């Protein structure tokens, strides 16, 4: 449940080397990958776990283009009269809600992608904090 | 009724039809285009021969 | 249907409308619940909705269009709009928007806007080409807001006396310094009535913050225009919410070249609210007040200015003194000289139970030759010189008698010559 | 049998009734346990029960009908009702319901309602068609609640003095500002007696919050009607429970077009209770008080209003000052000007041991021309002008002598002419 999400966001070792915002961004990516692996069709989703006030809620991104391949993530650039879009690009929907984020394969892919994201963020931060000293002699 | 009467119809003529919201439209677009084809095409050989 | 025609009607009208719609017994739900049910029943027949709401944004990205029924709070009648519309039509908080809306669709629970029609009573063309508020250049007031009605009834005194005590101009920064139970309520009622009669073009705005519901209803049935209010049935959250809503509405209006005149009462309660909501920054001074907590009231009093090309934002806020709260004392101290107009009411004269009770020597306006003409200014100088040596109760009785034998200010002027 | 006839009788009556029922020695159990056993014995003969209880709902969905014996708390005598009945008959908290009930059946442990008979002393027809409380429109009081008894005994002074100090109206928002050990207990006793004698139609209500049992029993045997109380034998939970129960009961009554007059004492203890129960929101101000914890007392003081078509809800709450608790100070500060009626009692006059001890210059009523007639208002003005220059002890002795030579207020009026 979301109490487990709070426990894992407050139980990190590098608490500020990976802020809560980026924690939940990586967790949203995890849940999106899990929901992608759930359905046989490919459909991009956003989570918005509601860091402090509430739980998560999956969505359904359209990636508005004039193509039709896998129409789960296809919609024309002019479909804006019904379903209340009034849009040209960026039309995304919020159709599917309340996916499962605690089963076996979901937990596995979440752990894997969280490890990947934390190692990437730590490396990027430890390199960027020294990038300001470019063109200098450093020990080590 | 026939599938050929639906493949020659862009989705613009679906969301305007009543009782075609999110679940119905999503189910249609999933179970129609997953078979290789898509929704909305231009052809003239229809219906042979009925 | 339109939402405003469900807005202006009382509860019994909604009852009979729901009975027309063949609805269940609806006397138990909120007015907004009844409006929601009636709109759903109307759209079930295949109908669209027309709505109007002031826009508000949180950090969540999307916007909410609130109505004045709940004094701009969350409710089943407010409209939900996506951040895409805010990005496209260049929307922001306080921008009142009217247009086509639909009931919540499958899985939704609040209304959604379809097509914008009036952005602050303006087409989106010039609404997108809006000058920024803080990017403007403040000025001073030459347009004199005449407080005299001309009818000369029994209470009009309290208005006409200002015509010789504190001149009012468009965009003036005015503050009232008064003890409780002195007559400020009827005073602001009078000022609202007078500005609406003499200047009906400028949109009227009155701020009822941290007040009793009886005053709320008495002022919502006496002001000559749309009003907002806020009682103490909710904590300081509602107070700060309505303060931001009204300040952004006034900012968007004056950016649309409008003349806004806000009447705030009382400002000490707004300061208490802003203190209660804002967490302590680790430093507190005497009075149990945080240092930078008064930043929001400061800003709210600083929003008053005079636009160069057109429009103005006048703010007339009342402050509470002599309450015994040293906190309040310090608050007034912070508001010592931040405004260029002071209206000083004293409990000593009000205890003699004559109204109004003006502190002529203590009240005044800075840089007042730019407001009125030269002869009026010279006569104001003459009246000030005549009223300075005498006290306050005798001076008040003198002014009351002089403005009681006469009706318009020219008679008193020539009588003072 | 009826439950109320087991309600109004003391413990010895229940003892002899159980002895009539051939029951075991029952002197050891609670009164409610005795009532439960007697009702079970009566229904074992094939009998139905008649009960009456104020309704309360939790988030659990189902409702409980409490009696006034435990001041509306859980007990073996309260009735359990399913959410189905609340959904059908449009029930809500505070709605007192009387009707047929049965003892708990096989596996049950509390009573269950069979058929509703009186919903707030009304048929379910108009009870389901009840106007909402917050949807009403507040007003001000013209119906003057005469505090004078007319008998003119030794203590009636404390009532008649109010007839010249603080006028009372239906739906008035009144608050007492008084130090401890000054005479508020007998004051509210007097006010209750006077309103019951002069206006027996309006249902009387008195709030005893955080008090001693001796005062509880003395007030439950002197008020001229049903009363509620709450001592400190339980934590703030019981206090907030009885506060919600009484406020919803008054709301349902005034929705049924009733005239409710609640007397609360003391309000600082209610504030302490609401502070103790409500968790900290992460921000505390001076005095160890949470910011939005006072929201519930605020609301409770804001419930007072005047209904347009009929009925009113007057609230007269006492506050404690001069106790040395700075917390209490801040509390009173929050209650500076929230009410339109102030009754100021001072310890300085009470130390001279004359009763009552009225702060005439500090007490008063806002917008009082709408309460009484014109001549009475002019005489009130004359009395205020006569009492302003003099002090407080001399003024109190003067008023006592003037109302001691005379009995009705007309004599003092003409004597002041
Ligand atoms: N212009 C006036 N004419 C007659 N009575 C007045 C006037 N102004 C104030 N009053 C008196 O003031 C009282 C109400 O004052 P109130 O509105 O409570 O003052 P405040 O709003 O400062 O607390 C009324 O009883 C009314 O008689
Ligand atoms: N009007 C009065 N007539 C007679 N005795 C009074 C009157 N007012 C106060 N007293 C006496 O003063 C005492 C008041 O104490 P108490 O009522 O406990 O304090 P508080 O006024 O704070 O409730 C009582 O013992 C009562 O006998
Ligand atoms: F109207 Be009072 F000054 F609270
Ligand atoms: F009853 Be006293 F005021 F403690
Ligand atoms: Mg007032
Ligand atoms: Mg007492």
């Amino acid at each position: 449940m979301n109490k487990e999400i709070l426990a894992v966001v407050e139980a990190v070792s590098n608490e500020k080397a990976l802020p809560r915002e980026k924690i939940f961004e990586a967790l949203e990516s995890a849940l999106a990958t899990a929901t992608k692996k759930k359905y046989e069709q490919e459909i991009d989703v956003r989570v918005q776990i509601d860091r402090k006030s509430g739980d998560f809620d999956t969505f359904r991104r359209w990636l508005v283009v004039d193509e039709v391949t896998q129409p789960t993530k296809e919609i024309t650039l002019e479909a804006a009269r019904y379903e209340d879009e009034s849009l040209n690009l960026g039309d995304y929907v919020e159709d599917q809600i309340e996916s499962v984020t605690f089963d076996r394969i979901t937990t596995q892919t979440a752990k894997q992608v969280i490890v990947q994201k934390v190692r990437e963020a730590e490396r990027a931060m430890v390199v960027d904090q020294f990038r300001e000293h470019e063109g200098e002699i450093i020990t080590g | 009724h026939y599938i050929g009467d639906l493949v020659q119809r862009t989705e613009v003529e679906l969301l305007k039809t009543p009782n075609l919201g999110k679940k119905s439209l999503t189910e249609i677009k999933d179970v129609l285009a997953s078979r290789g084809l898509s929704l909305g095409m231009r052809l003239e050989n229809w219906p042979p021969a009925s | 249907m339109n939402l405003t025609e469900l807005k202006n009607t009382p509860v019994s009208e909604l009852i009979t409308l729901g009975e027309n719609m063949g609805l269940e017994n609806l006397a138990r739900m909120r007015k907004q619940d009844i409006i929601f049910a009636i709109l759903k029943q109307h759209a079930k027949s295949g109908e669209d909705i027309f709505g109007d709401g002031v826009l508000e944004i949180l950090q969540d990205g999307f916007g909410f269009l609130r109505s004045a029924d709940s004094s701009y709070l969350a409710g089943p009648d407010d409209i939900y709009v996506s951040p895409s519309q805010i990005r496209r039509f260049n929307l922001r908080t306080g921008d009142t928007i009217s247009g086509k809306i639909r009931p919540p669709k499958e899985g939704e629970r609040y209304f959604a806007l379809l097509k914008v029609n009036e952005v602050n009573f303006d087409k989106p063309e010039n609404a997108r080409n809006k000058i920024l508020f803080e990017n403007l250049t403040p000025l001073h007031a030459n347009s004199r807001l005449r407080m005299e009605r001309g009818n000369g009834s029994t209470e009009d005194l309290t208005a006409r006396v200002l015509d010789l005590a504190s001149p009012i101009g468009r965009g003036q920064r005015g503050l009232i310094v008064a003890p409780p139970k002195a007559g400020k309520t009827m005073l602001l009622q009078n000022i609202a009535q007078s500005i609406a009669y003499n200047h009906p073009d400028c949109v009227l705005m009155v701020l009822l913050i941290d007040e009793r519901p009886e005053e709320v209803t008495e002022m919502q049935r006496l002001v000559k225009g749309e009003v907002v209010a806020s009682t103490f049935d909710e904590p300081a959250s509602r107070h700060v919410q309505v303060a931001e809503m009204v300040i952004e509405k006034a900012k968007r209006l004056v950016e649309h070249k409008k003349d806004v005149i806000i009447l705030l009462d009382s400002i000490t309660r707004l300061a208490r609210a802003y203190n209660t909501v804002v967490p302590a920054s680790g430093k507190v001074l005497t009075g149990g007040v945080d240092a930078n907590a008064l930043h929001r009231p400061k800003r709210f009093f600083g929003a008053a200015r005079n636009v160069e090309e057109g429009g103005s934002l006048t703010i007339i806020a009342t402050a509470l003194i002599d309450t015994g709260s040293k906190m309040d004392e310090v608050i007034y101290e912070e508001f010592k000289g931040t405004g260029n107009m002071e209206l000083h009411l004293s409990r000593k004269i009000a205890e003699k139970r004559v109204f109004p009770a003006i502190d002529y020597n203590r009240s005044g306006t800075r840089k007042e030759e730019l407001l009125t003409t030269q002869e009026e200014l010279q006569k104001m100088w003459i009246l000030r010189k005549i009223i300075h040596p005498m006290g306050e109760i005798d001076a008040m009785e003198f002014l009351i008698n002089k403005l009681a034998m006469t009706k318009t200010n020219d008679d008193f002027f020539e009588m003072m010559k």
